RNA sequence: UAAGGUGAUAUGAACCGUUAUAACCGGCGAUUUCCGAAUGGGGAAACCCAGUGUGUUUCGACACACUAUCAUUAACUGAAUCCAUAGGUUAAUGAGGCGAACCGGGGGAACUGAAACAUCUAAGUACCCCGAGGAAAAGAAAUCAACCGAGAUUCCCCCAG
RNA sequence: AGGGUGACAGCCCCGUACACAAAAAUGCACAUGCUGUGAGCUCGAUGAGUAGGGCGGGACACGUGGUAUCCUGUCUGAAUA
RNA sequence: UUUUGUAUAAUGGGUCAGCGACUUAUAUUCUGUAGCAAGGUUAACCGAAUAGGGGAGCCGAAGGGAAACCGAGUCUUAACUGGGCGUUAAGUUGCAGGGUAUAGACCCGAAACCCGGUGAUCUAGCCAUGGGCAGGUUGAAGGUUGGGUAACACUAACUGGAGGACCGAACCGACUAAUGUUGAAAAAUUAGCGGAUGACUUGUGGCUGGGGGUGAAAGGCCAAUCAAACCGGGAGAUAGCU
RNA sequence: GUUUAUUAAAAACACAGCACUGUGCAAACACGAAAGUGGACGUAUACGGUGUGACGCCUGCCCGGUGCCGGAAGGUUAAU
RNA sequence: UUGAGCCUUGAUGGAAGUGUGGACGCCAGUCUGCAUGGCUUUAAUGUUUGAUGUUCUAACGUUGACCCGUAAUCCGGGUUGCGGACAGUGUCUGGUGGGUAGUUUGACUGGGGCGGUC
RNA sequence: AGCUUGACUGCGAGCGUGACGGCGCGAGCAGGUGCGAAAGCAGGUCAUAGUGAUCCGGUGGUUCUGAAUGGAAGGGCCAUC
C-alpha cells in the first residue's frame, strides 16, 4: 500500500487535460522511500516506510517524537 | 537544516557553534553517529545557556583570588634568607627547595622549582621582585632578607 | 383464561379434561442433533479425521468438555549478540458472520443531450468498495454584513431560473 | 365503526363508546444509592513543516478567466496581539 | 395502412373473448369561468386544522437609457425642423381547458455503449497421471563370415530390425455421391474415402476469462451463438424511421 | 501433418532448412499498477522477434522516398 | 583543478658601490623583485560563490556468501563481500507512441459513385 | 486643365426589397468644409459583383459601471482590428 507511515499520504486521482482539454483518470501517488532511520533511544534501525517530506517532518519533529505517534495510533514500526 | 554541533567536524565542526547543513550530512551521518543536533530551538538555548553559564560563569568564578597575593601586599617576615658568597658578592644557588626558606612559614608549604628566569641569576645587593610561578596569569611580590653571621 | 381439548390437508384411533397443572394466550426459564461466521484439522455444506483432559461391582474402549484466527493486556519463556529487542507458549477480555432503506467515506462509467462531435452533458448518476448510528453527517466563526449591525450546525419557504 | 349469522340486524353473535387489569420481563421518565467522574476562583498558556508560495490536479453555481475562497500529489515555507 | 394513385398481383389481420397507446408532476401563457379590483394573492410555518393566523414574497399600477441617471417622459446628438421606444385599454388569484418547457412525455421495436457478475462438463491450447493401436509388408544402420586388396576401399551371403515407411481392422478423421431437407437426426444414414508407432489416439483431474483467453492462422474455438460469450444492472439508452 | 465443429481440406497454415534482427543474464521478451512469475533451474552451438520455406542451380542493379542504425559541430527547442 | 568577488601582503591612481629572473617596456628608458656593505588597469594565499574531475561511504541497490528467528528456495534482523550518490522511484516536462481509445470523414445528383457544383 | 478633400459628422420625412438577420434609395434639417462671380454642385467612383453573421480576443477613446470605502482590475458605450 504506497502509503507513507508518518503522514498518512496515500495516493490520489485526478484528470490529465490535454491542450483539448481532455479530460484522463489519472494517480498521482506520494514519493515514497523508505529509510532505515538511526534511534539511540533504542539503539537500531527501525525502517520506516517514508515520503519524503515524511523525511522532513522528523527532520523537525524528531524521530523519538514520529515513533512516538505510530505507536500511540497502534502502527507497527 | 542548521543543526549545532557536538565534537569538532572537518569544514564547520567547533565543539557548539551554529552551523547550517545539507539535510543528508545530518540525517544520515552527523546525527545519528553523535556529532551534531537539530538546532530545534529548544536548543539554540539549551547549547546557549551554557555558552553563559560557562564562558561566563566559570571564566568568572576564576577570580576569586585576585593576584593570589591579597593580603601579601607588604612584604613577609624575613625568617633566614636564600644564602651569599664570593666574600662580599655572590657566589651560592637555590637547590631545588630553597626560596621559600625566607618566605618559609607564610602561605602554604609546598618544595618544587617551577623556574622562571632561565638566567644565570644575577649576583648582587639581594632584594629583589621578579614574580615567580603563582598560576597561569598573575604573581606576587616579596623581597629577600640576607644572614650575617 | 377456561368447558372443552390432542396445529393443517384429514378423517378415524387411543386418549385428556369440565373450579382448576385439559387445552388456549402471555412473561421467565430448560432443552436446542448436524451444516452454516463454523472457530480442533480437513472437506464436494449437512461429511471425514484428531490431540489433550477426564469418566465405568465389565475402568478394553466408547461416551462428555476443551483445543481456529486476529487485536489489547498480563504471566512465564527467549535468538543472531551478552544486555536488550525479535521470536515462543499460556491466560483474560474483545472482534469475526448476517441484514431493508436512510447515512459518511474510498473509487467511479456509458448510453445519451449538444439535433454530427472532442471542451461541455448525462453525473459524482449507475455500479463496486469500507464504516457507523437510530439516525448519520454538520456544528459555537481566523462566519457574514457594510460604517447600522448579525451571531454555531441542520431543515423548510422566498430571494430567482 | 365494522364483521358474521340460511336475503339487507343499533337491540341474535363478536365487537364498538366508555370504564378497568399484571405474577413476571422489559421502555421511558423522574426521586435515590454504588462505582466513578470532575465542579468553582486566582495566575497562566493560546494548536509550524502550519499559513503563504512554485508546479500539476480537484472542489467551490464560476469550464484559468481579470478569479478571490477551499483540498493537496510535488517542491518549498512565515509571523507569534 | 401507405401513397400522385390500390379490387390491386403493395402492408397487416385464421376467428372469438379479455387486455392494449396523448398521461402525471412542476412551471409557463392564452381562452373560458368565479372572486376581488389600483389592487390581487399569500409560501413555509402556527393552528383554534378544509376556519383563522401568517403578506416573507410574487405580479400589477412607469417608462426610457448599455448605464449613472432622468422621469410622463426618456434616449439619440453639440442641438434636433426631429427620430426610436413610452404616456391614451386592469389587474391579480383561483378553477376547467388549449399550447409550450423539464421529466420515458402517445405506445411498442433496434443494432449497440457502459458497470458488476457467471461460464474451459462443448470446444482451443497447455499441465499431471492412466489407457489403446487385429493382421500383413518393406528390410536402414550396425554385426559375423567368406571373397578381396600391401593395407584400407570394395563385394557376396547372412545376421540385425530403422521409418512423422507401405497395405489394412479397431481407433481418429471427413474427400465424393445418393437419401434425408414439417428428418430417425437443430449437421445424420448408406456406399465409397484419408490417417492408422505418431507432429497418433483416448479417460480422469488440473490451469488460461471477454477487448480477455486459446488459435500448425479460419477471424477458428471459448456450453446448438463469437468481427468481441452469457447473466444481471445503467434501462423506459437513443430511434428526425416503420 | 494442420484448418473454416455445422456449404471452402486446398495451391491456405505448419514443417525441416536458410536469412535478418534483438538479447551478457536481475537477458531480451511476456503476464502483471505491484509483489511475483514464465523465458530457464537455460547462458550466445542459448533465448526471443520477423521473413523465407526440403533439395539442386542460384539469388543482379537502386538508399531518391518510407523505415531503421550511427553522429561530442552549429541552428531550433520544454519544464526550470 | 578551475570562471568570478571580498581580506590581505609585493605593482599603476635606515646610503652608495662589488652582484640577479620576468617586461605593455613612446624606439632604444627604466623598472619589479631578487644579494648584499662601514573606490580602479597588475602576482600568490586565506578565503565566499558556481563549473569540471578524481576518490570516499554513510542514504540507496545487491536475483554473492554466511548467522539467527526456523528442520523454511518466503520474509525479517544481523555479519560480510560487491556496487554506490550512480541506479531506481515521486512530481514536472519536451519527444516517441494505431499499442489502446473516442470520434470525424458534407450536401446536390434523372439510383449511387466518378466528373462537376456549393 | 485649375483649385481641392463632401470618400464630411450627427440625423432623416418618406419609399423599395426581403420569412427573418438584413440590404437599398432618399429630399430635407444642424454643424463644419471644397469649388463657383452667381444660380448652385459635392454624405465617393455611370449603375448593378468586389464578400463573412455571432462568440472570444486586441487597440484607441469615454469615470457609464466598479461586490465595505477610495482607487484599480474587469464590464459597458463609441471607434477600429
Ligand atoms: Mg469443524
Ligand atoms: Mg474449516
Ligand atoms: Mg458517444
Ligand atoms: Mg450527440
Ligand atoms: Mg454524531
Ligand atoms: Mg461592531
Ligand atoms: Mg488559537
Ligand atoms: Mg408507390
Ligand atoms: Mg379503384
Ligand atoms: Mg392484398
Ligand atoms: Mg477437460
Ligand atoms: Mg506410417
Ligand atoms: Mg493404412
Ligand atoms: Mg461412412
Ligand atoms: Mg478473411
Ligand atoms: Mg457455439
Ligand atoms: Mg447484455
Ligand atoms: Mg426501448
Ligand atoms: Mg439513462
Ligand atoms: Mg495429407
Ligand atoms: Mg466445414
Ligand atoms: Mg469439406
Ligand atoms: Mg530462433
Ligand atoms: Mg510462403
Ligand atoms: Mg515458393
Ligand atoms: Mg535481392
Ligand atoms: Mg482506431
Ligand atoms: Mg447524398
Amino acid at each position: 500500500s504506497r502509503v507513507c507511515q508518518v503522514t498518512g499520504k496515500r495516493p490520489v486521482t485526478g484528470n490529465n487535460r490535454s491542450h483539448a482539454l481532455n479530460a484522463t483518470k489519472r494517480r498521482f501517488l506520494p514519493n515514497l522511500h523508505s529509510h532505515r532511520f538511526w534511534v539511540e533511544s533504542e539503539k537500531r534501525f527501525v525502517t520506516l516506510r517514508v515520503s519524503a517530506k515524511g523525511m522532513r517532518v522528523i527532520d523537525k519533529k524528531g524521530i523519538d517524537t514520529v515513533l512516538a505517534e505510530l505507536r500511540a495510533r497502534g502502527e507497527k514500526y | 537544516m542548521q543543526v549545532i554541533l557536538l565534537d569538532k567536524v572537518a569544514n564547520l565542526g567547533s565543539l557548539g557553534d551554529q552551523v547550517n547543513v545539507k539535510a543528508g550530512y545530518a540525517r544520515n551521518f552527523l546525527v545519528p553517529q553523535g556529532k551534531a543536533v537539530p538546532a530545534t530551538k529548544k536548543n539554540i538555548e539549551f547549547f546557549e545557556a551554557r555558552r553563559a553559564e560557562l564562558e561566563a560563569k566559570l571564566a568568572e568564578v576564576l577570580a576569586a583570588a585576585n593576584a593570589r597575593a591579597e593580603k601579601i601586599n607588604a612584604l613577609e617576615t624575613v625568617t633566614i634568607a636564600s644564602k651569599a658568597g664570593d666574600e662580599g658578592k655572590l657566589f651560592g644557588s637555590i637547590g631545588t627547595r630553597d626560596i621559600a626558606d625566607a618566605v618559609t612559614a607564610a602561605g602554604v608549604e609546598v618544595a618544587k622549582s617551577e623556574v622562571r628566569l632561565p638566567n644565570g641569576v644575577l649576583r648582587t645587593t639581594g632584594e629583589h621582585e621578579v614574580s615567580f610561578q603563582v598560576h597561569s596569569e598573575v604573581f606576587a611580590k616579596v623581597i629577600v632578607n640576607v644572614v650575617a653571621e
